[PDB]
């Protein structure tokens, strides 16, 4: 059926450029109208811009007037969003979005690529056990502190999947150095860290980085 | 561009209840405006256009009303997978402009957090720095305060936070505060608290360890 597939998001560096595609099938792209609307990270949706089918004409968002050029390629069934003097404040996920009619339909969005601007470095995760510390009866907190990273995003998972059920994977806070930090915690009976084991699993694809780290109380 | 304001921000309603968004237009754009819900992960969806009309398989308790300059999405009677956020949007004129969006959330009992202090890792300590790690878990309402002391002073600036959405489950938040710190400033001192104030604690629960487990 309807699909569309951005490709093309990554970092870059302060006043420079990076172009994204969006792949479609699914529906005659030749004769749709084509946006893009980027959404920051826990803010709003942002409209973008738009070309119609033949792009005879290309309107755009104030925010991105001059910066921004829409275009498209029916023949690939392809649509194309060139971004040049990018800043801080364009670092957001970028959608492709059409319609069966005007105005936009859940059917009819893309999945995403995530666009970073920033002067910081790809950089993988330093991933660093939170301990619990009465361990005959009551309840244990315990966790991993996923440190000085970028770009979003990591996964967490918690004994490879076995174990979900009280576990919190907190947002990603932006450090001043540029990078993120973020902590995953669960809770569990206390008792229960006498015979089972804890591993929290840490996936950072942007730097190839897979931790798996074994979260136990310290010697006392 | 036209500027769209929607208010409020954020609303806290029960199932059941009555709800009303209001979305503010910088200049008139007659009838051309769309309302849209967005659950986390999920795509927009259409649920009023031009203003007032409903889109097709959209639950009739949801209604808009307006022209020109002021608008109003309703929802008569506030169902349990409603709870979301909602963005209007003008077309009248490109560029499109979303309003800032309305997160409805679920109203619930107060519920106060179990507090849990995480001191730094050895192997941390060896790469020059410390964080120290105060958890807020399943409470409610959002509202909290956290407050890190070292040695009993105060700190500000070298602290920051972050909370869940809600739980799927009971409707409670979980909060993480993260106070960082050079190793050297870390070991200048003994005693590290965080402070938690929350409406359903009769005062201040602090947490807290000496470092060096003592």
């Amino acid at each position: 059926q309807v699909q569309l597939v951005e490709s093309g998001g990554g970092v870059v560096q302060p006043g420079r450029s990076l172009r994204l595609s969006c792949a479609a099938s699914g529906f005659t792209f030749s004769s749709y109208a084509m946006h893009w609307v980027r959404q920051a990270p826990g803010k709003g949706l942002e409209w973008v811009a738009v070309i119609p089918f033949d792009g005879r004409n290309k309107y755009y968002a104030d925010s991105v007037t001059g910066r921004f050029t829409i275009s498209r390629d029916n023949s690939k069934n392809t649509l194309y969003l060139q971004m040049n003097s990018l800043r801080a404040e364009d670092t957001a996920v970028y959608y492709c979005a059409s319609s069966s009619g005007y105005l936009f339909h859940s059917d009819y969005w893309g999945q995403g690529t995530l666009v970073t601007v920033s002067s910081a470095s790809t950089k993988g995760p330093s991933v660093f056990p939170l301990a619990p510390s009465s361990t005959s009866g009551g309840t244990a907190a315990l966790g991993c502190l996923v440190k000085d990273y970028f770009p979003e995003p990591v996964t967490v998972s918690w004994n490879s999947g076995a174990l979900t059920s009280g576990v919190h994977t907190f947002p990603a806070v932006l450090q001043s150095s540029g990078l993120y930090s973020l902590s995953s915690v669960v809770t569990v009976p206390s008792s229960s860290l006498g015979t089972q084991t804890y591993i929290c699993n840490v996936n950072h694809k942007p730097s190839n980085t897979k931790v798996d780290k074994r979260v136990e109380p310290k010697s006392c | 561009d036209i500027q769209m304001t929607q208010s409020p921000s954020t609303l806290s309603a029960s199932v059941g209840d009555r709800v009303t968004i209001t979305c503010r237009a910088s200049q008139s754009i007659s009838n051309w405006l769309a309302w849209f819900q967005q659950k986390p992960g999920k795509a927009p969806k259409l649920l009023i256009y031009e203003a007032s009309s409903l889109e097709s398989g959209v639950p009739s308790r949801f209604s808009g009303s307006g022209s020109g300059t002021e608008f109003t999405l309703t929802i008569s009677s506030l169902q349990p997978d409603d709870f979301a956020t909602y963005y209007c949007q003008q077309y009248n004129s490109y560029p499109w402009t979303f309003g800032q969006g309305t997160k409805v959330e679920i109203k619930r009992t107060v519920a106060a957090p179990s507090v849990f202090i995480f001191p730094p890792s050895d192997e941390q300590l060896k790469s020059g720095t410390a964080s120290v790690v105060c958890l807020l878990n399943n409470f409610y309402p959002r509202e909290a305060k956290v407050q890190w002391k070292v040695d009993n002073a105060l700190q500000s600036g070298n602290s920051q936070e972050s909370v869940t959405e809600q739980d799927s489950k009971d409707s409670t938040y979980s909060l993480s505060s993260t106070l960082t710190l050079s190793k050297a400033d870390y070991e200048k001192h003994k005693v590290y608290a965080c402070e938690v104030t929350h409406q359903g604690l009769s005062s201040p629960v602090t947490k807290s360890f000496n470092r060096g487990e003592c």
